[PDB]
């Protein structure tokens, strides 16, 4: 959270494994894995997405069989800011791998290119 | 009893290398056959397929052997030096080449073979690269599920018995030699020898000719021949 | 007489275990009572000209009890099954029902497009489907049915029905037995897989011998398929999945 | 900072245990994962003139997750609860929310007929209800609303709201705490009782002090009630119960 | 509160050690007092539209104290650093400063000629430089500026600023901390290298979130970068090096 210290609120960060409708609403997002993050207490919340998958290894491409899931954020309680405080604040998100994380079948990245 | 089951073992039943694909690669002028990307699968040929459809699940360390046979086309008196063929792996996600002189042929992380024509066929072993704990020769489901909240039917419309669109990537074969006026048409035959094969949930083999990559069938649905009931 | 009781469901009568493996578990969510009931599918009449029926598991148990609810709410679930096919027949009824449990029972479509059958027609559920004597091709190009065209002697998968006994099978021979029980373990390439999209098993009730009774014109007896999810454990609780069945 | 995690739901912050008893079990059907999620009720705005809100447990958790499904499919189920009432307020917001957990929270009806309130209006569920400053009598004799008429200072049950602290209570005082957690054990005359008809608990969020902020005309902050069924075990699996809510 | 004291310089406040390695030595000339002072760079204002700042180490400490003198007189010197970026902000100021310590912080030039930036513009020193929203190409062919064109989201090196956290980083989030400290060991391909030409590290202070305060039009707060050479040892004493900075 990159808001003011006087800014408080609760953000529901929810991971919903695939196979159902994406969590378009907080009532649907709170059914799957989720964590309430108080912006006042802690400025950063770690939402760990456990390794839940049918296959032992998902593919790195976008494919519906090895799709990972859906990460969403909702306002459990809206942000409450006093006067003389920026009403609109930004936030950052950092993705990371856990110790159990692994990969295989080395390949060439699609990002880089070379015109020839 | 006393006769051994050596030749009948699963390792022995698949010990033979089966042509799974024939890739036509030319060195013609830029007038599309410069390179060719074949989606790696045994379902292009029916023999090894039928041998694998004998079982529902499989786990085998494959062994691919490429036999390249080249010829002179559109020329009675044609010349060209010994060609080198690049057989590059493009696993699901790796950038596929859009042309012969593409950067992806650099193979910085994609495994590739450079086979000199006339040498021994290019053999390479591949471990069990399956996502699941076993290869799924048969899949009784889909990749997507059309939900009630989908905007259209194509969002969840998936092919039956199809797990992933890019199953295991494409094998891109090209002639590393520059495009020569003399057109040399080459056929790379890929032979698949499953090794360390472990099979599960046996299934009866297809008695009707295959039709596509699934279990569908269109014609020739008469496997048995006419024979008397009491005729030996 | 064998009387098998599981959870809150009892069935009175031989039972065969598929592949000699009993359903067993591998934090999954396992309802020890709510999902062990013998859910009874829709009874199907075995007409004299009947060709067979087919159900997909766990697709069949998608609207019965809390098993379907746990299957739709959870992402991926593994579940063994116990299929009891009971066909009440008298001493004068003759016939045989091959009850085959095909792992990954892929069926063939009617259209020329391969693997073009839709999810709604490939997962009929408790209703199930039926086999056909021949392979009727779909001719509606404007609105393709996108449904299976299962053929009895081809088992809907191009294989011969005679070899279908490689699968876990049980023959309900009305002269010696009026019921059959097959205990299927969770068979899948994965230790646990999404059930809403994947059908772990396929039950095929095919009349190997036609049904006759006292030289009557038309004879039809009920067949009741009662499936019990054994050791059904799910994981990935999340919003309910509501597939489109049209 | 306290961060309580149960099943697949985590809540970051003091928590109080009702009657000093922790939810514990007594063949019941206990989903250890599917029913332990912190189901989030509908967020309610704490207006400046707000009088309070009330929910019935487990009535509140009747349509959220598989807990409601197990509650309707099974005959009688016992379930402890963990109610986390979180009210995001700034340093300049003043107010206090009494979060009371009334065992057998009987409310008063609006009509002159005693105990005439209907089942639909007495079990609003996730929506809940609200208290009123005075007791407005129902005057529609042709079509009686048959709904509660909860009064703030009477707690909807004729008792004084000041004495309502005899119940398991927690005060969300926006100056010292923005959230409250109450762990309610299964309180009932019976070891286990039907949940579709009986409401084991009643949560009452009453503003003990009005909400003010920077001398503003109208101020409203969100209040989110997240209830987690702890040690919820059901028994008597049978056909789903579909109550009439109109 | 942490109060770190080194040599004759004390700083009152979390501190992070780069790559988990503390600055340590490998006849080098090591001033244990004259080079351990926390030399304070020029304070920079964090405008509302600011894009970021970048300094090169030890280039930044080339004119401050005897560290610069030992750096110019000696041929090759190795020196760890301790960078304390302090940004005084009130409770109502919002923003985040990513303080990244890029080893071998190569920046991109503005001209079309690759690696054409001059030594004077590539080593600004205590002044440092600033990032730019877009990549403005140098158009002065008669007199090329030969200066970097650092882009915020590209980190001036073509990489994404989001991945810049692979480097030793510290986030000054004005809500939780007003200062950051990064202890960089001597990182270089060589055990010791010429400092007048080589910049062992590069400090990048990039606003990850824009600075806002009470909905004001323009808000700017000071940022002070105080770098302390730790375990700075030089070798090859010889005539002073006087680089051309124009
Ligand atoms: C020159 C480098 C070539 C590297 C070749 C390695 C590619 C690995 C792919 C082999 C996978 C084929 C075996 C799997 C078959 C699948 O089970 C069926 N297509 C159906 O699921």
């Amino acid at each position: 959270f990159c808001g003011s210290m006087m800014a408080t609120g609760k953000i529901l960060v929810a991971y919903a494994p695939p196979g159902a409708q994406p969590p378009t609403s907080r009532k649907e997002a709170m059914l799957g894995t989720h964590v309430i993050w108080d912006l006042g207490l802690q400025s950063s919340c770690t939402m760990v997405v456990p390794w839940i998958s049918n296959v032992t290894y998902r593919q790195t491409t976008q494919d519906s069989f090895t799709e990972g899931g859906y990460i969403s954020m909702f306002y459990q309680t809206r942000i409450v800011v006093p006067l003389s405080t920026p009403k609109s604040m930004s936030m950052l998100g950092f993705v990371s791998a856990c110790n159990d994380f692994s990969v295989r079948l080395l390949r060439d990245t699609t990002h880089i290119s070379q015109s020839a | 009893q006393r006769r051994s089951r050596s030749e009948s073992t699963i390792e022995s039943f698949f010990a033979r290398g089966a042509c799974v694909a024939i890739i036509e690669v030319d060195n013609e002028e830029p007038t599309q056959k410069l390179f060719a990307m074949w989606r790696i699968t045994y379902k292009d040929t029916v023999q090894l397929r039928r041998k694998l459809e004998f079982f529902t699940y499989s786990r085998f360390d494959m062994e691919l052997t490429f036999v390249v046979t080249a010829n002179f086309t559109n020329t009675n008196n044609g010349h060209a030096l010994n060609q080198v063929y690049q057989i590059m792996y493009i696993p699901p996600g790796a950038p596929t080449p859009k042309s012969w002189d593409d950067y992806t042929w650099q193979t910085s992380s994609n495994p590739s073979i450079f086979y000199t024509y006339g040498a021994a066929p290019a053999r390479i072993s591949v471990p069990y690269v399956g996502l699941a704990n076993a290869y799924s020769h048969f899949y009784d489901g889909f990749a997507k599920v059309p939900l009630k909240t989908d905007a259209n039917d194509q969002i969840g419309d998936s092919l039956y018995s199809a797990m992933t669109v890019d199953d295991f990537g494409v094998l891109a074969i090209r002639v590393v030699n520059d495009h020569n006026p003399t057109k040399v048409t080459s056929k790379v035959r890929i032979y698949m020898k499953p090794k360390h094969v472990r099979v599960w949930c046996p299934r009866p083999p297809r008695a009707v000719p295959y039709y596509g990559p699934g279990v569908d069938y269109k014609d020739n649905l008469n496997p048995l021949s006419e024979k008397g009931l009491t005729t030996y | 007489v064998l009387q098998l009781t599981i959870g809150n469901s009892t069935i009175t009568t031989n039972s065969v275990v598929a592949y000699g493996r009993w359903p067993e578990f591998i934090q999954p969510t396992e309802p020890d009572v709510a999902t062990c009931r013998f859910y009874t599918l829709d009874t199907v009449m075995w007409g004299k000209e009947s060709k067979g029926w087919w159900w997909k598991l766990p697709d069949a148990l998608r609207d019965m009890g809390l098993f379907g609810q746990n299957m739709y709410y959870h992402y991926l679930g593994r579940s063994g099954y116990t299929v009891h096919v009971q066909c009440n027949a008298s001493k004068f009824h003759q016939g045989a029902l091959g009850v085959f449990a095909i792992p990954e029972y892929c069926l063939a479509g009617d259209s020329d497009k391969q693997r073009y059958t839709s999810y709604a027609n490939a997962n009929p559920g408790e209703k199930g489907g039926k086999f056909y004597s021949q392979f009727n091709r779909d001719t509606a190009v404007t609105s393709p049915k996108r449904e299976f065209c299962p053929v009895d002697y081809l088992l809907g998968c191009g294989v011969l029905l005679g070899n279908a006994f490689v699968y876990p099978h049980q023959i309900i021979n009305l002269r010696t037995n009026n019921s059959a029980t097959i205990v299927l373990p969770y068979v899948n390439a994965m230790a646990i897989d999404s059930m809403v999209k994947h059908n772990n098993w396929g039950i095929a009730i095919l009349p190997l011998s036609p049904l006759d009774f006292a030289q009557e014109s038309s004879v039809e007896i009920p067949i009741t398929v009662t499936i019990a999810p054994m050791c059904s454990e799910f994981n990935g609780l999340r919003n309910v999945t509501a597939p489109k069945f049209q």
